[PDB]
């Protein structure tokens, strides 16, 4: 997701 | 490795299509407000500047700004925007974990959504790189999505995009984004001036709906550990 993995 | 993912996203090859959810076509409200509050001074770095909207907003108000980003595609886009708007912001490719060549260049840093991609020791490498690239006494501002904000963004993106999963339930390690992880990141060479509740604007690719979600706005004071400072101190001492 947005954006921790980075970022999808 | 991470260069390719973001470059692909900016080329439009990811599930987001033409609009990554952070590429909102405007500066972040928090940074507009921070500017009006008078808390931006000197040479400005926008670290992980993406397509340049925050940096361009500041350029239009007379600030000397540099936007840096790992993605050459983003920087290409930001440069095109600068050309079209007729603004003189510096945009260049750089790894924010490195920043070699930018030593003691900046008086203020702004960060919208770069720091929150870093976790554990990588967040500390970023803190250190920023320390090296900043003038002594510089201030770094970091806008980071909270768990509360990410939970809302995730649910909204998951409903809109097939590839994106819905967020999990319950409160409860490395995926966490509390005030504490940000505090822990900027330890050596920095002092926490404040961590505030703030907002981060994003866009939904499907409807192009704009939403604001919860975020933390950190403000950190870079120490005065510099050879230039050491030399001033020596001049007065001797
Ligand atoms: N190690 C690194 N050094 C510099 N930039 C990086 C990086 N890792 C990721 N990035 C960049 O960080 C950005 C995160 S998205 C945020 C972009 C911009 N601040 C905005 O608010 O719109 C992406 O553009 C990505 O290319
Ligand atoms: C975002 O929703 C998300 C979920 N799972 C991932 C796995 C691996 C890389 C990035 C990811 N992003
Ligand atoms: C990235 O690795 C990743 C993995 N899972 C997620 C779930 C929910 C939100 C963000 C995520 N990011
Ligand atoms: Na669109
Ligand atoms: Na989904």
């Amino acid at each position: 997701x947005a954006x921790v993995x980075a970022x999808v | 490795h991470m260069t390719e993912v973001f470059d692909a996203v900016y080329r439009g090859e990811s599930p987001f299509g033409k609009r990554p959810p952070w590429d909102i076509g405007a500066p972040q409200p928090a940074y507009v407000a921070l500017e009006k509050a008078g808390l931006i001074q000197g040479a400005v770095l926008d670290a992980g500047c993406g397509t340049g909207e925050d940096a361009l907003h500041l350029a239009g108000l007379g600030y000397a700004v540099t936007g840096l980003d790992l993605s050459p595609t983003a920087i290409s886009v930001a440069r095109d925007k600068a050309d079209a708007r007729g603004l003189g912001a510096v945009f260049e490719v750089a790894d924010a974990l490195d920043l070699t060549g930018w030593e003691e260049r900046f008086d203020t840093v702004i960060d919208s959504g770069l720091a929150h991609t870093f976790e554990g020791d990588r967040l500390r490498a970023y803190a250190t790189a920023l320390h090296r690239a900043c003038r002594p006494g510089a201030v770094a501002h970091i806008l980071s999505i909270s768990d509360r904000g990410s939970a809302e963004m995730q649910a909204r993106l998951a409903e809109a995009i097939d590839e994106i999963p819905a967020p999990l339930p319950d409160d409860d390690p490395t995926l966490k984004r509390s005030a504490d992880h940000l505090r822990d990141g900027f330890a050596e060479g920095w002092t926490i001036e404040s961590i505030d509740e703030s907002l981060m604007r994003g866009v939904i690719p499907t409807t192009s709906e704009l939403l604001d979600v919860h975020a933390w706005l950190g403000r950190f004071r870079r120490d005065w550990n510099s050879s230039s400072v050491d030399k001033l101190a020596a001049a007065l001492e001797h």
